[PDB]
Parts: structure tokens; C-alpha cells; sequence
């Protein structure tokens, strides 16, 4: 029970902080949206009324 | 009409009817029968009925 028993939590906090400041400064470069089309047809068997 | 020996053989072996066709084919055939009756009925009503 000393300062050596606080290393794992220290690493957790350090990891979270590094993940945050690695993204605050990263540049924002937006991409161009493409591949948009109507390709969601639905199949099945017809009714074919008899008479 | 069946004879006794055939029925006895069928019962002893515990046979049951079995098929591999799907449902839709049979209902399609029944629809075809109904259609061929309705066609004749329409022809008779539009030509001969008097």
C-alpha cells in the first residue's frame, strides 16, 4: 500500500489523455461523398391473377 | 377398392405417403383447373346462354 500500487490507474489516465490530445490537434480533412445510387430493389414472386 | 392382402401389407410395413413437390405447384394446378372452367363458363354465357 504505497505509491507503487497506483501504476495501472496512472497508465489508464495517461492513455486516455494521450488519446485525447492526439485528436484535439489532428487536422480536419473532410472527404468527398461518392457511390450514391438506387440499388435496393426487392424481388419475389408475382400474383398473376387467374380468370 | 383394394384387396385384403395389399391393405395388410401396407399396414404391417407402416407405410405413409411421401412427396418432394412444393406447395405452390399444387395450388397453381388448382388455379389452372378453375381458370379452364371459368373460361368455358364465360364462352357459354356470351355465346349460347338463352
Amino acid at each position: 500500500m504505497a505509491s507503487t500500487t497506483r501504476l495501472v490507474n496512472d497508465r489508464k489516465q495517461l492513455e486516455q489523455q494521450v488519446k485525447d490530445d492526439a485528436r484535439i490537434l489532428a487536422d480536419a480533412r473532410g472527404l468527398n461523398i461518392t457511390t450514391v445510387a438506387n440499388d435496393s430493389a426487392t424481388g419475389g414472386q408475382a400474383i398473376r391473377n387467374v380468370g | 377398392a383394394v384387396e385384403l392382402e395389399q391393405l395388410a401389407a401396407y399396414g404391417l410395413t407402416g407405410a405413409y405417403p411421401r412427396t418432394n413437390h412444393s406447395v405452390d405447384t399444387i395450388v397453381k394446378t388448382v388455379n389452372n383447373i378453375s381458370a379452364t372452367y371459368s373460361t368455358i363458363a364465360q364462352m357459354l354465357s356470351t355465346i349460347d346462354l338463352d
